């Protein structure tokens, strides 16, 4: 978001959400 | 009168506050007291023998840096009582502490007399009109916008896992461990001493954590990554002196998984988060791994995310969902949290106000604390 | 005499390893005397 | 031959061992297997990586403690193997386990299979020529010279009541729960870290439960003394550090009588026996509150009698005559007990002999277990 | 092996070198390399730019001198080989490097490419059949003859304390810093600029270390004895020359026990030694507190007894028994402990041989030293 942007402590280039494989 | 509330996070890392309404916190500094170690022989040299904020982090290398609170509990109070005067001060926000009222984040399952003094403060120290202590992990759903989570909150001085469920949280499957990222720097600084690079002055231990943020990852397998030759990335100090850090970078942050290895008898982050889970009813066991909320700067490692999944994976029951969400704004969310619940017309109900404390006392806080 | 009463005493050097590695838990050298 | 019989009292804190027509238990240790967290450097140092009973006292902070048997359920079956190893080792009893004949004591309502590989052992490693496996209250009745009388044996691992009649034990009226000494030594902890004293290590966790034991009171009226402000007595650790106990004292013990705190909905103790007894007949019900044995460790909490007395009055019905009765030996009756049974010529047929055991298998053990 | 190890203390200020077996080091000499800065202009003059040990001490005013090892660290290598070299020759122990194995005794938590090149010398440039290197504590213990004490080592170029308990050894409570007997020789130099005694060259300086041993106490109270008028004791120089040393006798010493004399952010040799046993176990600190023992040549300063003792009692906890144990040969403990190990056959086991490390490399150093 360009609001939160401005901070200097903000994550980019990364996944917003760790999750398992559905399929076994 | 109701002015705006002032949202204070106490972090052991960097202080962060503002007013309620606001996005972002506009004001963030580091939570020490820097007092100057040399001789003043001019006359016409920097005054003061306190130095808070970006004046101590311009001229550090004068200053002598302690930090008042260790593990989230206030050790020195006359220095924390000071750091609160600088919030309302014309440096930071530069506003009556009579107006406005406070909204403090404090960590869960802290002594009571810790709650009691710091109280005492902002009712007899500062004549503030109300006062309300709100947990950690309950600001962050708000933050997050979410009534059902786990909110894994790894700080610099803490580390806790709380499960809260529909707006519901349950006391007995709280669980806290001293080591946080603080313990990591002080791991790291070991191996830069059998490198060879010694860093005995306080100024220096903050250059080693600035280390530890520019080049350091976490390995998804330790034993390869220990059998494969590592790159020596290069870090470039302040007077131009390059350190190679090599193998040290992946090798400290596997404290946050492994505590044997500074050697304290606890359990790892990874049986933290799980074991909450485990604590819990049967009925919503399998809707915790499902909402997982990451929180805290120790979050921050490259492949935090994909080691503690598979940590987790292990340890959590065969074929179970395991969704881990984490916000860009890991940092700033407590705070965002804060703002939120102070802005609701119902925080009028959940403060205690200064008449309030001053007729029943300690009491009302303690009531209210969880 | 400091001689005399370590003279008898023996370590366990089987696997032994003190080095900074992670594989494999804790380590602890010097087995036992047997 | 017929040699002497050994008797075993399996118990969870403490393991009492010694011959049959013995007054006393000669070998008394603890329930726990210590191994050594440090590193071994010089020669000459303490050998070997296993440390059990009064070698685990003495050198308690190099050793990390885990105990094989919780809630009378043995998790780790090859460490209390080694500890039964120990019990005819050269330091305890002093002869061989083919000899002589073994009694155990196991707790009421165990698992099958738990008792069933018990047995194995000792007819398959151990080549015993016969073992009889005894209930805790049956031996209670022999060891204060009453066949009829309710036994509350509160021990450090379970709780339970078992009412037996001129002889005769009603299986359905036997009544345990999982809340015991261990339990509230846990609790307690908790306490301690809110006034602010950490005791993370298991070394650490033994000192806890000697605080416990050493200072620690029931309150009669628990509302009074939680109003009412402590006078926060004062404990010596073995370093020399003093620490304030003050209100965690009587706040810890209440668990057993209000499972709410730790947040299990299972009965109270109190309740455990008035509704162990309200199972019963009518024309029996008024003899077994006239006729209440009081045993385990988890009763020798000062004032334990007193609110035990005053919480059956409440739940029982008026205008009965309430008579607890508490042996002096209360944790040396379960052992006195199996020194008395066995003892006994009749003993010789109780028992299940090598022969029969490899004959019928587990069947046979299963059979006269009761 | 049939030939004797050769035992090798390398110290900073005294390389004491000898066999196994032997009763004291038969060869003491300086850890320096002298090169003649006047020209040589005669025939028949010193042959040689070259002087170690006698001739160094017999000749020092043509020389200048240089330490090829500072806090323990090997500064220039070439000039540390030259040595190693000189303790094989015909003027020190004069037999074949090849022959013998070597038992080297360095500092605790020294830099892992010291140690790696320092190896690399014994196996490359020596043809050693076996290396093993120890720790300077462990050996301390050996001659003392006692498997648990703390041994504060204080050296000329090193001060660290080790807690060791029945052979055991925590690496994690062990402490180290750089100020040791050599940094007071130069904080002497100071007072004597400041009284007006120039002592500028190399040779001057081994003067102003001597005037050191000779004339310096340690006060029980340093702001009173500061205060009060002190007595100018007079020392004669060499060429015949009377020098009054003064207040400087006490005023330079102080420096181990406040480094903010200096300005280094650090601990005191008394705070070093209470910390370390804190660190330690709270069952273990009692004994730790009992079993004092003092090594190192910087311990030798008269009242570092009455000092250390009044100091450890102020931060030591209250009804503790606190027993400084002294070895009359405090300056040889060291090398006799070395001496004591290498003569046990459990020490063959120990070795690494040349064939190993050809195949292994460093990682075979790292793996088997501690
Ligand atoms: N990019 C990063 N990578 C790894 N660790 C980081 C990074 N940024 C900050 N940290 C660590 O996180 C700490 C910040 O903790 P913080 O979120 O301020 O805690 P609190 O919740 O107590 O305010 C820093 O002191 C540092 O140790
Ligand atoms: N004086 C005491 N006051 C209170 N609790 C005690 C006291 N002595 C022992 N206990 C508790 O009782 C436990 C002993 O249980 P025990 O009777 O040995 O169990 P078991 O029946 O399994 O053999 C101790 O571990 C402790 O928790
Ligand atoms: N009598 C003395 N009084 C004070 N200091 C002394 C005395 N004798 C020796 N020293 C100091 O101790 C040093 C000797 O250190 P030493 O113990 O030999 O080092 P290491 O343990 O590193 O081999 C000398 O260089 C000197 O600084």
């Amino acid at each position: 978001d360009p609001k939160y942007a401005d901070l200097p402590g903000i994550a980019r280039n990364e996944p917003d959400v760790y999750e398992t494989s559905d399929l076994p | 009168i109701a002015n705006q509330p002032v949202v204070i996070d106490n972090g052991s890392g960097v202080i962060k506050a503002g007013f309620a309404g606001d996005q972002i916190p506009k004001y963030c500094f580091p939570n020490y007291v820097g007092r100057p170690k040399h001789v003043r022989v001019m006359a016409g040299a920097l005054e003061g023998d306190i130095f808070i904020g970006p004046k101590a982090e311009e001229h550090r290398g004068l200053l002598s840096i302690r930090y008042p609170m260790e593990h989230g509990i206030v050790k020195d109070w006359n220095d924390m009582e000071r750091i609160w005067q600088y919030v309302y001060s014309k440096d930071q926000l530069q506003t009556f502490s009579e107006e406005h009222p406070v909204l403090l984040t404090e960590a869960p399952l802290n002594p009571r007399k810790n709650r009691e003094r710091a109280a005492e403060v902002f009712f007899e120290t500062f004549n503030v009109p109300a006062l309300f202590i709100s947990m950690q992990a309950v600001l962050s759903l708000y933050a997050t916008g979410r009534t059902t989570g786990v909110v894994l909150d790894s700080g610099d001085g803490v580390t806790h896992a709380v499960p809260i469920y529909e707006g519901f949280a349950m006391p007995h499957s709280i669980m806290r461990i001293d080591i946080a990222g603080r313990d990591v720097s002080r791991f790291l600084r070991l191996y830069l001493r059998k490198e060879g690079y010694d860093f005995h002055s306080s100024s220096e231990f903050e250059i080693v954590k600035a280390i530890k943020e520019r080049a350091c990852y976490l390995s998804i397998n330790p034993q390869k990554d220990e059998t494969l030759e590592t790159e020596k990335a290069q870090y470039y100090l302040p007077d131009g002196s390059t350190i190679e850090i090599g193998p040290s970078r992946f090798r400290a942050p596997e404290l946050l998984f492994r505590p044997d290895l500074i050697g304290e008898e606890s359990e790892g982050i990874h049986e933290v988060l799980v074991f909450a889970i485990q604590k819990s009813d049967m009925d919503l066991r399998r809707t915790l791994f499902s909402n997982i909320v990451l929180s805290g700067g120790s979050t921050l490692f490259k492949g935090f995310g994909d080691r503690l999944l598979s940590e987790v994976k292990k340890l959590a029951p065969k074929d179970v969902k395991i969704r881990i969400s984490a916000p860009q704004e890991r940092l700033y969310s407590t705070w965002i949290g804060g703002s939120i619940l102070a802005s609701l017309d119902t925080f009028k109900k959940m403060w205690v106000s200064k008449k309030e404390y001053e007729e029943d006392g300690a009491r009302s806080i303690h009531r209210k604390t969880f | 005499a400091a001689y005399d009463k370590f003279k008898d005493k023996r370590v366990g050097t089987k696997g032994l390893d003190f080095s900074d590695r992670i594989g494999k838990t804790k380590r602890t050298g010097y087995e036992s005397g047997e």
